[PDB]
């Protein structure tokens, strides 16, 4: 079950309210394996508290580490269905324009589809 | 003599739309109206690799055919082959069924023949793939075949290529220059694996994608429709043009090369059907070519309503 299915909307809103009050310089981020992704491993945790200065480049690196991936293994972190425009972009800016109605910033990771026929 | 016959000129194009839209093929622009011969020649010249049957068992006891599972491996072979063609023969080179071809041509083709000894054969690819965690007979994605080809290229001292696979949507110019000046510049094969969406490609990337086929360095794109990989070599209007490996042919027995050339107007599919998992490739023969490519990329900021698929950074 995804994060949104394990915690209700009101519950999520409340989660964010508290965390933002306790850590005003951190961004509450939900990072999960894309529902369509089956090759990449799953994380033991899905809720992250990220300093707002952290950029996409650094975020991509730590999650890769968390998933114990080799540099040459395909990995992509998508926000609202799209890749990160710039990797130098601070998570604070991503939060500003991409956050969910519940206050969380959602992200899903995936590798690539494989192909073959008949 | 020939005057008493109807040569059925352009018979092959009865399967192509006559539009004013230019046809782009790996960095070359053509006019459907006055260049059907040129279009067909360029497409037919590309090395085409399809499923094969009755070749030596992979690993001694493995498959003797790759029908049904080798599709992305075949697309990888085709885009890498095009890089070799450019490196050894040149983008201007064209193949002709009659005329004797250059010896370098047979060397390039030979490297993809279905035999263990060939640098980039299905045998070498599948076997090297195991080290990447891919069992023999397992379907590949774009990055995997690209990674396998990079490792195989190491042994190709004849081509002595520098293969850079840019991960994380980022192309680091410093790393590339360092790679090409190592062991003064090794021709560069740049592969960029991307995921332009979850199930579909965002319309925002469409124009940027089209422009990836409009550069002199364009090697095309590998990816496909769900359950059907293709080697995309260009586009016309809103349709991508490609070579399809999903045809099983008998392993070649000598080298007779007609089966490695798709002598037909290319297959087409709407850009809207392209799955988001792809790998875009570029070939930069010299440092000047790379510098020009970098300029080509930056200039894309002039695309109206488009978004970049990747970014160029210094380090």
């Amino acid at each position: 079950k995804t994060f949104k299915q394990r915690r209700s909307f009101e519950q999520r809103v409340e989660d964010v309210r508290l965390i933002r009050e306790q850590h005003p310089t951190k961004i509450p981020v939900i990072i999960e394996r894309y529902k369509g992704e089956k090759q990449l491993p799953v994380l033991d945790k899905t809720k992250f508290l990220v300093p707002d200065h952290v950029n996409m480049s650094e975020l991509i690196k730590i999650i890769r580490r968390r998933l114990q991936l080799n540099a040459n293994q395909a990995f992509f972190l998508l926000v609202n269905g799209h890749s990160m425009v710039s990797v130098s972009t601070p998570i604070s800016e991503v939060y500003e324009s991409e956050r969910d109605e519940d206050g969380f910033l959602y992200m899903v990771y995936a590798s690539q589809e494989t192909f073959g026929t008949a | 003599a020939t005057l008493t016959y109807d040569t059925l000129r352009f018979a092959e194009f009865e399967d192509f739309p006559e539009t004013s839209e230019p046809v782009w093929i790996l960095g070359r622009k053509y006019s459907i109206f006055t260049e059907k011969d040129e279009i067909l020649s360029d497409v037919a010249s590309r090395l085409w690799f399809t499923y094969r049957k009755n070749f030596p068992a992979i690993g001694g006891t493995g498959p003797t055919s790759d029908t049904g599972w080798g599709c992305m491996l075949r697309c990888g072979q085709m885009i890498f082959a095009q890089a070799l063609v450019c490196r050894h023969l040149g983008r201007d080179w064209r193949w002709t069924q009659r005329k004797r071809q250059p010896d370098s041509y047979f060397s390039v083709l030979n490297a993809f023949i279905d035999r263990k000894d060939s640098y980039y054969s299905i045998h070498q690819i599948a076997q090297m793939g195991v080290g990447e965690g891919k069992s023999i007979g397992q379907w590949y994605g774009p990055n995997t075949v690209a990674q396998v080809l990079k490792k195989l290229a190491v042994f190709d001292t004849w081509s002595s290529l520098a293969v850079h696979i840019a991960m994380d949507n980022t192309v680091v110019m410093e790393e590339i220059r360092r790679l090409c000046r190592t062991s003064p510049w090794r021709p560069l094969v740049l592969l960029i694996p991307l995921r332009l969406g979850l199930t579909d490609i965002n319309e925002a990337y469409v124009e940027t994608l089209k422009h990836c086929f409009m550069m002199p360095q364009s090697l095309g794109v590998i990816g496909g429709k769900p359950n059907s990989a293709h080697y995309f070599i260009g586009y016309v209007g809103e349709e991508l043009i490609y070579l399809d490996p999903a045809t099983t042919q008998p392993a070649v027995e000598p080298i007779p090369d007609e089966s490695f050339h798709c002598q037909h107007p290319p297959c087409r599919m709407s850009i809207a059907e392209l799955d988001p998992s792809i790998a875009v490739g570029f070939f930069c023969k010299t440092e000047d070519d790379f510098n020009d490519w970098c300029q080509q990329v930056k200039k894309l900021s002039l695309l109206g309503g488009a978004l970049p698929m990747f970014e160029l950074v210094e380090q």
